[PDB]
């Protein structure tokens, strides 16, 4: 940064066609030796020097220093990572893992530490297989996991690690029920923002919460979970996610209420939606779950 | 883990 600003000062001075001798007739406030050394980039320009050279230039310190930035192309690739449901497909997750490496091999240095954290967590979620073959949520993030259990408001990253905590809990008895029920409470109380990534992250949690609930045959505040889901979709306009909710209402009406008349229609509305979205892998999977639950 | 849990 030393040589960058030193070049910026010189270059701007060249455009103004002003000389070093012109800037300070007295040379008291700025020794000519100092400026020359600064333009060489060998010496860091002290803040008082920056204030002077800008006061003379007739340009504020803010505007030209504000202009490092983050390129828009990264957000395009990030959009490809979170706004494209893979549904655990073989090739759709490999394509994303290849993309994550590409993002790392193209933006690793510029991103804020929170952004690299975001990339790292979901990468573990994508490459996730089962609870037996992969490390616990604590073992990989002890410090972060203990903070989110006591924290009131979660961020986008906190929703991700909690989501990973859900993946490690599926099909797994011998679990701390209280930690689970505390977390699902905090999650439901989270206010829906305008940020897409937060809602998507929150959506993944809510789907995961209901997922574990069905497997463990627990239906406490199940209505509340869906109400959150629908509220998210209404505010985020993620109509592409709405088929997933229909699947949840299906297995609920099938297991809890013991209904098959309304369980079939919920599957039906999901299959139809998966069709109009032209999502092949979605359609064939959700209709396979229909037959798996002893339906047409 | 079921397919409809992975929305990523």
């Amino acid at each position: 940064i030393k040589d960058s600003i030193g070049l910026r000062i010189k270059t701007e001075r060249e455009c103004q066609q002003m000389s070093r001798e012109v800037l300070c007739l007295d040379g008291a406030e700025l020794t000519v030796r100092q400026l020359i050394r600064i333009e060489k980039g060998e010496s860091l320009p002290s803040l008082d020097k920056l204030s002077y050279i800008a006061k003379r230039l007739g340009k504020s310190m803010a505007d030209l220093l504000d202009h490092i930035e983050i390129p828009d192309t990264y957000y395009e690739m990030k959009n490809r990572l979170i706004k494209f449901p893979t549904y655990g497909d073989k090739e759709r997750v490999k394509q994303k893992l290849d993309l994550i490496e590409d993002v790392y091999n193209q933006f690793f240095d510029i991103l804020p530490e929170e952004e690299l954290l975001t990339l790292d967590i979901l990468e573990n979620i994508l490459s996730f297989t089962s609870w037996e073959e992969r490390p616990k949520v604590e073992e990989i993030y002890e410090d972060l996991f203990e903070q989110v259990k006591r924290k009131k408001k979660f961020s986008t990253n906190d929703l991700l690690v909690i989501d990973y905590y859900f993946y490690h809990l599926y099909g797994r008895k011998q679990y701390d029920k209280k930690i689970f029920d505390r977390i699902v409470d905090r999650v439901l109380k989270q206010n829906i923002p305008t940020d897409d990534a937060y809602n998507i992250a929150l959506f993944n949690d809510l789907m995961a919460i209901a997922g574990l609930k069905i497997s463990l045959e627990s239906f406490k505040d199940f209505l509340t979970v869906i109400d959150k889901l629908l509220a998210v979709i209404e505010k985020s306009q993620f109509h592409s996610y709405k088929p997933g909710v229909y699947i949840l209402e299906a297995k609920y009406e099938l297991i809890h209420n013991g209904n098959k008349k309304k369980a079939t229609e919920n599957y039906d509305k999901a299959i139809m939606f998966a069709s109009v979205l032209e999502d092949s892998v979605l359609e064939e999977k959700t209709r396979a779950e229909k037959a798996a639950d002893g339906l047409g | 883990v079921p397919f409809f849990m992975i929305y990523y």
